[PDB]
Formats: C-alpha cells, sequence, structure tokens
C-alpha cells in the first residue's frame, strides 16, 4: 500500500504444515521499511 | 543559407577579465506536493 506518497510494504514469513486453507493463528504484518514513491494504485496483477 | 547556423562554438580554448566563463549550478526543488527526499541536517545534541 501506498499513503501520502510513502510506500509501505508489510511482510511475514511463517512456517506451516497445511495445504487446505488458512490456519488458526494470529500475526501481525510489520512495516519493514517506507519507500517514497507517490503512485496512485487501482490495479495489480501477480507476475509468476 | 541566409538563416544560417544559430549555435556557435564558445570563444575560449586552452589558450583562453570579462572573457572568462563562469560555472553555474542550480538545484531545481519541485515543491508540490509529495513524499520527501531532500531535507536539511538536524545536528543532534549529546544526552
Ligand atoms: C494520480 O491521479 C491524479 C488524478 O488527477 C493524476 O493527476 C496523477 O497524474 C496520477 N498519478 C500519476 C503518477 O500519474
Amino acid at each position: 500500500k501506498n499513503i501520502d506518497g510513502y510506500f509501505k510494504i508489510y511482510s511475514k514469513h511463517t512456517p506451516i504444515n497445511l495445504v487446505r486453507d488458512l490456519p488458526q493463528g494470529f500475526s501481525a504484518l510489520e512495516p519493514l521499511v517506507d519507500l517514497p514513491i507517490g503512485i496512485n494504485i487501482t490495479r495489480f496483477q501477480t507476475l509468476l | 543559407f541566409n538563416c544560417y547556423f544559430p549555435l556557435q562554438s564558445y570563444g575560449f580554448q586552452p589558450t583562453n577579465v570579462g572573457y572568462q566563463p563562469y560555472r553555474v549550478v542550480v538545484l531545481s526543488f519541485e515543491l508540490l506536493h509529495a513524499p520527501a527526499t531532500v531535507c536539511g541536517p538536524k545536528k543532534s545534541t549529546n544526552l
């Protein structure tokens, strides 16, 4: 996400032994670094 | 033609007080509402 020109990236890497769906638990995504880009965002796609 | 080259090589050379060339630099600041990218030095003090 980007707010007030500063891109805020949040991430979290946790292990799990399950392939059905999202497991039980809580996790707060931590903003690691702030990026001053200042761009509008209304569309996006995944590059695989 | 009559309308000729508007550019001209400057009259200086490794040989070349009013004819001394001066260098100039400007830091064009874009003051639009945008994320801050250049800010001043905040000299911290001892605690
Ligand atoms: C974001 O949207 C505004 C809407 O007027 C537009 O002026 C601006 O150029 C857009 N941002 C970019 C990076 O194009």
